[PDB]
């Protein structure tokens, strides 16, 4: 359900 | 004819794609090493290679004129959906029809069907994934094209659970301008013959390939065996 890394990556 | 604005987007998609893109292929030495004799000897190396790729295509799309504008949502949702897809049109940069294979500068990285299929894959759904690296092959894209056709497929407001359809849309058609608009200054025939109706269909082909994949994947990741040997990346964004 998160998505921690690929938010990561979007910053 | 085009237009400032047309020649900026396809600039920034150029630059963008020169920076996620090393065609030296210099990195790979760092991903877990080919074994071709497990019985899945290759899945280390390959799921490397696509947990790899996906960083490649994140930092692509977050280039992609507006893309960066949507929610985080709505991102997630398009590159989680479109990863693959964009992995496979990426790829064909380094595919060959000379043998069929994707060579990527070495007989260590240099990866067939046998490859593939120690990685998990039948030949079957193997095959038309050639098929399709062929057809775009054939096609001899200009990179001003290829890129264009990356960043159409990240944009695509039917995904499932796109909640700013409408926005997503209009990214999408300002990059579809562009495209047509440029085949038309800048592709002489007859290598434009219906060239942009052909890079749609691959589009729709990639649907397919996507579909296919979906339940391969949801079958090889089942098994804690196999998922144990993936990344953390692909787990996120393929699923677990
Ligand atoms: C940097 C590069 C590209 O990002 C990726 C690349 C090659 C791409 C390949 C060759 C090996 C097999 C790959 C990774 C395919 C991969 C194993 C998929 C399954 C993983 C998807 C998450 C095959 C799925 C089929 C088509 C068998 O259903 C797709 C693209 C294929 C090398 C280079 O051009």
């Amino acid at each position: 359900k998160n998505h921690p890394m690929l938010m990561n990556l979007l910053k | 004819k085009l237009s400032e604005e047309q020649q900026h987007i396809i600039a920034i998609l150029l630059d963008a794609h020169h920076k996620t893109y090393d065609p030296t292929y210099a990195d790979f030495r760092d991903f877990r090493p080919p074994v071709r004799m497990s019985p899945l000897s290759m899945l280390p190396h390959l799921a490397d290679l696509v947990s790899y790729s996906i960083q490649k295509v994140i930092g692509f799309a977050k280039m992609i004129p507006g893309f960066r504008d949507l929610t985080s949502d709505d991102q997630i949702v398009l590159l989680k959906s479109s990863a693959i897809e964009v992995i496979m049109l990426r790829s064909n940069q380094s595919f060959t029809m000379d043998d069929m294979s994707w060579d990527c500068g070495s007989q260590d990285y240099k990866y067939d069907v046998t490859d593939v299929s120690k990685a998990g894959h039948t030949l079957e759904l193997i095959e038309p994934l050639i098929k399709f690296q062929v057809g775009l092959k054939k096609l001899n894209l200009h990179e001003e094209e290829h890129v264009l056709l990356m960043a159409i497929c990240i944009v695509s407001p039917d995904r499932p659970g796109v909640q700013d359809a409408k926005l997503v849309e209009a990214i999408q058609d300002r990059l579809s301008n562009t495209l047509q608009t440029y085949i038309r200054c800048r592709h002489p025939p007859p290598g434009s013959h219906q060239l942009y109706a052909k890079m749609i269909q691959k589009l729709a082909d990639l649907r397919s390939l996507n579909e296919e994949h979906s339940k391969q994947y949801r079958s090889l990741s089942f098994q804690p065996e196999n998922s144990m040997k993936l990344t953390p990346l692909v787990l996120e964004v393929f699923g677990n």
